[PDB]
């Protein structure tokens, strides 16, 4: 029996008296350096407490893991996906996977620099989503390996990644620009352009080519994620809402945002073009129109139009970025594939289909990119027997490949359909090689941000197959790379076979 | 409508044809280059070591080179100038409960709704018809409500640990520490907006509570350390092993086990010992990983041992003293209680299981030389 | 040699391995950071290896302070002997007092060359982090994209190759 | 903190305990009607509490929920089946989902009968697992009827299915078998014979021609339901030990097993077959093998040898039950398609590549089924404008069709190219008609256990129309009707097109 | 190997001809015909009404004729036979908790699992110290022990009804009542189970409370009622409702609510209540599923509600006595314990709450005149 009526007490109702939760002392300020000053009073969107946080993303790992462990594993989805796309996920699990981690730094340092209780609760649960993020994207990786067509890369990417170009530039985007700078900049990096930018849209594009590619275990797990996005972009909006009111605003948001937004574009405009373009047999759509829409219109317009009333305005670099975006991804896959034995995973010359696709969408492909695809593979780049890497093309027709000091992101001027500028100086008795004004201003205004050491300074004077035998960058065979020049079942190359080529690589500035 | 590759006949033909005839290398473990702390490898670990990507520069990286962006000056994304710690391998750790993601939601998502169930039968079944009314007016809504600002405060001083600790394993743990500091705090308020609702003229708003904890005399000293170990410790590790080995081990203990969960029974209240139980299991799972990153990993680090432990010790004498200053105005706090409630014989007892419990567990681990009666002393001098 | 293990990590681990004082251990460690670290290092010769190496003399000093130092310097006196809090706050004081941000830069490179763990106890120094760091951003990011490139890399002095 | 390890009680050391539980007073005795003795020391295999029983299967709940809300829906999985196994279905779900219902009530008697705290502490986990099992059907028809591509009937079924003959053979074997009569009879029923000769198998093989059929929705709950299942054989192989030791054994048991077989296997025999080679397009395995691996093999060889020490035997009919067997789905396939309309599915006629492989697995079959199916087909019994039913021809051949008093199974003795018993007498002013030996035995000696209605006695004098109409069984455009004789998405047969041919019920027995 | 219809390129390619254009019925809701009890029909009354297959014969049943096989004799299936109660339809009733199978395991299972952590936390913190030796090993040991033979007989007292329910939703509100009942024995059993593994020399046999219950004084009319109400009563409905509208709500709620939840708190026994907590919440839940049945359903029966009434009230008489002769005998237990634990005004203050608690709850809801001073003075003739 018993009498009052049964009752209990929500989220909401203790949410109420959060922001009370802080109290004042005279060093309850951030540990970070900051132009900026956030608001105490700013609010959050979300009225979270850790109990309810906990429950709502728990149902979530219920439905994903359910689906992963009974009918995704009875159906063999890990199996019945296109090789190429098991090769690409390899990179986009373990890069994104990267990024998640790092975001749980950042909202740490994030948490720290917010006064209010609310704001810092709000950066809290983003805290917590990351490191589920992380997780996630281990476990995506964690699964191709235990039940795909082929696990290496998939089961060591944390230490495979290290071999290779693309991972200093990924790093550059998602780990140190999210945790490195001003926490507003950070902020910027994070939230502002890289969630609302490009990872947000990206997330889900995924699932959509993952789907095209016969993967049904990307999207179970990738849409769980997104469901998560949205009190991310909430913790971005916030954080220009909190530091709005204050003089510094007018001074330093804009270039932090524009250098921001330049630091995310210059690695995703390439990159995620390459990725889906030349990582999938099945195509969903062509990146230009993607691009445009994502970054010109939805992001570049909408989106940052609604912080307009805080002052923010579009990026001063915006044009930039969209004249340089047209053939930067095509640019970047030569390079990619080139360096081959320098990855961990597969890849494939665009086969006749693709090369009309290419042609298609984008009139002149062939006359470039094509007949070169084609040369290459005259010259035997998919043999093991040939005694030929692309690499020996760029050197015999005096090609040279720098790498940016600011963004880590590789570039071949003298070939390049896109931006084509390069710009070296020497100081101090170290010489640095950029691809663009802005980078450039980045590092003359800031050098000692920018020392990052590249692959042809750490790898100068060594040969190839010892620098990939010394970074574990074989199958457990011990004798076949994880990397190939095609996703074939045999003909795979082997150390001996890079050995024999007799690859010495050189620190290109050095011919100045 | 979309067509998907794993059931269009067209597409899927076209995906079966290119598929090698078996797996292009046997190796089908993730992580198996891990170093398992057990027998085999475990999935916690497997989704988690390594995850950070530091360089070889930062004891245990696999990676090389320095950063990519570093600060304006030129501090680094991580570096080993954020901790006077050293160690062989940064990603030695491991929680003994093995806790990703995953399985953390998963626990505290059960108490939550449970948490719900009991609250929705205990307001049926009118238990609260014998709680005394004092100890709930006073004692629950200033004096434990008081305690949720603790618990936050000790929350909050693990904010820079999320930023800087120095691998994947021990910043999962860290995070997973202070979410359960901000929880408790949150739970102090759950209970208050609890008997706001079920007691007519009971007021939820954190201002009574509030004023006790920012001027009031019972947890002065408790503030005054909290305000310390939050915001002038900038050392992550210094942060984490003085909250959680020193301070809450300490007074924490004292107050949420010795005097809340052992007195509010006496005042017909199993309301808050509901919530003190989830206090107390959450004290006792961070104990088992704060143990292994300090003890096991750090102070019994195979090169650094001597020097973790001196580090520690001295970090142990510095936030000592601050935490018998807290339990000894704390001790003030019985003297407002109703006649016959306690008596100095149970409070000193009380007093040794925490301070027993303390050198037991933390002290002996790094040799640091606590003197058991020099403290319980030090800490009844301040009795009422 | 490679990249985890080369003739130079082992040549330096063994210069390491001779220092037997906290002073000499201190004065090769932040000898070492002005000769290899920062854009204004002496030289460029070790630039595949001096983070590491680094790292390597930083245990060294470390454990030579800790034997060294009472418990309350450990934790308030830089490994030279100098009074933490007293360098913290005159070098947060120049930077306070940087007339522009060229000056400013040379300040907190500099200090972080001279003082960065375990020489100065890392909670002044990361204080300091927190308060040079945000002068320096003060200074350099107004008005950053009015001086043309062609100027700004005059400013900070690099032969242009092209 | 500390001061002691920490420390927890399993489900086994409280077990350890459970036996105490129970204590002694003249009244404490099974409140049911029963020949034998359960020893009051009898054992359960699987020591669990409540607390664990519900631990486990809420593991198996978010596994399978998760595949049915996530991946499958995503995959439309509801709708890529077979039109005839959607169809299938709507009856292998319900009438499953009638057993597991009359299972709980089954196990309620059988946790009173038994006197050993244990014993029903196990026969107590199964009443739970089988209110597991009553909401996973309800759900599989339930996910059906929600995303597949023809709900009616799915979402209809419990009232749907009281229309026609078929329903009530299932209530015999798996509601009245198993509540009605001594409790160990109904243990026989239930356990015994039931769960380890036919539903056992038979949940795992229907998840087979569900995954040849195109439907990942059954084989996501079936194989669900199947890990509880070995809990429910140790409980029936328990009820066999609890009474061995006591003379009631060897004058009863055999008697009850062997009345308890022929009960299962009587509606088993011709139904799973029918519902596995007519129900389904792409087929697994020919009934007559599976009949005799599960039913002679397996569980008459194996899993009874195994209670050889307590004293038992293999069914004394079980040879007949072989001889009747062969043709046994086939007659009645004839019937249930000839008494479409009376149903909630959907039938079709066997295909040219069916017809093949029906002659091939089963000689004969052409020249007679054969014959009859393209007879029908001639005469227009798909075509809603053709004025014929199958019934008619049956009427037109004078071939009557008879419901077993005890049994409910239909059968047509004179056409039939199986068994051709028919045993017909006359009690107190009533008839009884009779299909075999031991269902005439059971009536001759318990005529008051075995009173049901037949359809033809209830709809005697009745037009078709009026009786599908008054039982709802139509769609929701209330025209259409729920059953068809063909599985294509037109030409559907409505109320009026069974209203025109005034087809009136007759009962067969008032013509001796 | 196996070919799937779903993925398989040419066996899904003859599915996908095969499909219809559209569904061929657009209601796509299973259990349309089932009349909401709320706004919308909700799951668990879609997968639960009518899965039983009555007949019209037995109020509410949708099928027709006779059950296929009866018992010797001729007694039904299920029949309007084995209950005295009458109704205008069986399938009226649904659990305002609205649980089927899924989410009352889910619950239980969050139970279980921080019941387990729980447990591991309270060893670890060693808060057993502080506990009263005498309280633990006389009161907890012996008489709460012998209390789980209570709750195991009524959880017995359900078999029957399991088998005899007249509804699909009759059947599983009352199978978890029952279930509950055999969980919250277990849950006594297993807190001696964890008092025997960190308390040298503590028995966690049963022995000892199970001769409390069969031969001591103070359970002795506890034991004869619920031998009563599980082994003398044949009628389903009598038993659900006299088991816990009258019997289980009386000294039921007393004995765990007014005497071990009201005393264990004064003997540093916070252990107990955390089992207690279950057994409350667990009674809170299943009174509005037999408060709906009892009495939304039958006792307010459009055509049976005076009917149903006057049996209702001849059960409640029937039970109310050898319910007092319970408490009665129990209020025995009172001279055990220590002196100054409790008083005669406490205790009657606790007599009242139970009895006013079930006049409001049960007594009422079927005109049932309780006179609360004569049951309570009843009692305490018991005590002085
Ligand atoms: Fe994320
Ligand atoms: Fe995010
Ligand atoms: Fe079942
Ligand atoms: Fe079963």
């Amino acid at each position: 029996a018993a009498n009052r009526a049964p009752t209990s007490v929500n989220a909401q109702e203790v949410h109420r008296w959060l922001q009370s939760f802080n109290w004042d002392f005279k060093n309850n300020r951030t540990k970070y350096a900051t132009k900026y000053k956030m608001a105490n009073e700013t609010k959050e969107q979300f009225k979270l407490i850790a109990k309810e946080y906990a429950r709502m993303e728990a149902v979530k790992d219920e439905r994903q893991f359910g689906s992963l462990q009974v009918a995704l594993t009875r159906l063999n989805a890990g199996v019945r996906v296109h090789p190429k796309w098991n090769e690409t996920m390899k990179v986009v699990s373990n890069f994104l996977e990267v990024g998640e981690y790092n975001a749980i730094a950042a909202t740490g340092m994030l948490w720290d620099s917010a006064q209010a209780a609310e704001q810092k609760n709000g950066y809290l649960a983003q805290v917590l989503d990351e490191i589920r993020h992380t997780h996630q994207c281990a476990y995506v990786n964690y699964y191709f390996a235990k039940n795909g067509q082929d696990p290496a890369g998939h089961n060591d990417a944390r230490r495979t990644r290290t071999i290779g170009p693309l991972w200093k530039g990924m790093k550059r985007v998602f780990s140190d620009g999210f945790i490195s700078g001003d926490a507003v900049e950070c902020s910027l990096n994070l939230q502002l352009v890289g969630e609302a930018c490009f990872t947000n849209p990206l997330i889900v594009a995924v699932t959509e080519w993952a789907a095209a590619n016969g993967d049904e275990i990307t999207p179970t797990v990738f849409l769980s994620i997104e469901t998560d996005e949205l009190r991310h972009m909430a913790n971005g909006y916030q954080t220009v809402v909190s530091i709005a009111n204050d003089p510094a605003s007018a001074k330093y948001l804009n270039t932090d945002l524009n250098n921001a937004f330049w630091t995310q574009q210059k690695y995703f405009t390439p990159v995620l073009g390459m990725l889906f373009e030349y990582g999938s047999k099945f195509k969903v759509e062509p990146w230009v129109k993607t691009w445009d829409r994502w970054v010109y219109e939805d992001w570049g317009g909408i989106w940052i139009g609604r912080l307009g009333k805080y002052g923010v305005e579009s990026p001063r670099s915006l044009k930039d970025a969209k004249q340089d975006a047209y053939w930067a991804h095509h640019d970047l896959y030569l390079l990619a594939y080139a360096l081959w034995p320098t990855g961990f995973f597969r890849l494939a010359l665009p086969d006749q289909e693709e090369m009309e696709w290419f042609e298609a969408n984008y009139p002149g492909w062939y006359d470039h990119y094509g007949k070169i695809y084609e040369e290459w593979r005259a010259r035997g780049c998919e043999d093991p027997s040939s005694g030929f890497i692309p690499l020996m093309w760029f050197i015999e027709n005096n090609h040279p490949i720098y790498i940016d000091r600011v963004s880590q992101v590789p570039f071949c001027p003298s070939l390049a359909k896109g931006a084509s500028t390069l710009r070296v100086h020497e100081y101090n008795g170290e010489m640095h090689t950029f691809s663009d004004q802005w980078g450039e201003r980045m590092w003359l205004a800031e050098p000692e941000r920018y020392e990052c050491q590249n692959i042809f300074e750490q790898y100068e004077g060594r040969e190839l197959s010892e620098v990939i035998a010394e970074l574990h960058g074989l199958r457990s065979d011990g004798k076949t790379l994880i990397a190939q020049p095609h996703v074939r079942g045999d003909k795979l190359w082997t150390l001996d076979d890079i050995k024999r080529l007799n690859c010495v690589f050189k620190n290109p500035v050095k011919a100045f | 409508e979309r067509r998907r590759g794993l059931t269009d006949p067209e597409m899927a033909a076209v995906i079966l044809k290119a598929l090698p005839e078996a797996p292009l290398d046997g190796n089908n473990k993730m992580g198996y280059f891990v170093t398992p702390r057990w027998k085999r490898l475990t999935e916690y670990e497997a989704l988690t070591v390594y995850a950070q990507p530091n360089a070889d520069w930062i004891a245990g990286g696999l990676d090389w080179g320095d950063w990519t962006q570093k600060f304006h000056g030129g501090r680094p994304s991580w570096g080993n100038e954020t901790t006077e710690l050293r160690t062989v391998d940064w990603f030695k750790h491991r929680d003994p409960l093995r806790r990703w993601h995953a399985p953390y939601v998963k626990d505290k998502a059960e108490e939550w709704r449970y948490t719900d169930r009991f609250l929705q039968g205990y307001s049926a079944d009118g238990q609260i018809r014998a709680m005394n009314p004092t100890w709930r007016d006073e004692f629950i809504n200033r004096y434990w409500g008081a305690f949720l600002f603790n618990e936050y405060g000790l929350f909050n001083a693990h904010s820079q640990g999320a930023r800087e600790a120095l691998s994947d394993v021990t910043r999962v743990s860290l995070a997973f520490w202070g979410f359960d500091k901000i929880d408790i705090a949150q739970m102090i308020q759950l209970e208050r907006g609890f008997l706001a609702k079920i007691v007519p003229g009971f007021d939820e708003s954190t201002a009574v509570p509030k004023a006790e904890w920012t001027n009031g005399e019972v947890y002065k000293s408790a503030r005054l350390a909290v305000e310390g170990l939050w915001q002038e410790v900038f050392d992550w590790n210094e942060s984490a092993f003085s909250v959680h080995a020193v301070y809450d081990a300490l007074f924490g203990q004292f107050v949420r086990r010795e005097f809340f969960q052992r007195l509010a029974p006496r005042f017909g209240d199993n309301l808050t010992p509901f919530f003190i139980n989830q206090a107390q299991t959450y004290f006792q799972i961070a104990k088992q990983g704060v143990q292994d990153l300090y003890y096991n990993c750090l102070g019994d680090d195979p090169e650094f041992s001597d020097y973790n432990r001196t580090v520690m010790r001295n970090w142990t004498g510095k936030w000592l003293e601050p935490t018998i200053a807290a339990l000894r105005d704390f001790m003030g706090l019985f003297a407002k209680l109703p006649a016959g409630t306690t008596d100095k014989e149970e409070i000193t007892a009380s007093l040794y299981r925490v301070v027993d419990d303390w050198i037991e567990d933390y002290a002996s681990r790094i040799d640091f030389k606590a003197d058991r009666d020099q403290i319980v002393k030090a800490v009844l001098a301040g009795l009422k | 040699l490679g990249i985890h293990s080369n003739d130079t990590r082992d040549a330096w681990v063994n210069k390491i391995a001779h220092v037997n004082t906290l002073e000499k251990a201190a004065e090769m460690l932040k000898q070492f950071r002005m000769d290899h670290t920062t854009p204004f290092r002496n030289s460029y010769e070790l630039d595949n290896d001096y983070l590491w190496i680094e790292a390597k003399l930083e245990e060294k000093v470390a454990v030579l302070k800790a034997r060294a130092f009472n418990e309350v310097d450990f934790r308030h006196k830089t490994a030279f002997g100098e009074d933490a809090k007293s360098v913290l706050d005159g070098t947060v004081a120049k930077m306070n007092a940087a007339k522009d941000k060229w000056e400013a830069e040379k300040i907190h490179i500099g200090f972080r060359q001279a003082y960065k763990p375990p020489i100065m106890p890392v909670n002044y120094f990361l204080d300091g982090e927190r308060q040079l760091g945000t002068r320096l951003m003060e200074l350099r990011n107004l008005n950053y994209y009015d001086t043309p490139l062609e100027e700004l890399r005059k400013q900070r002095g690099v032969r242009v190759v092209h």
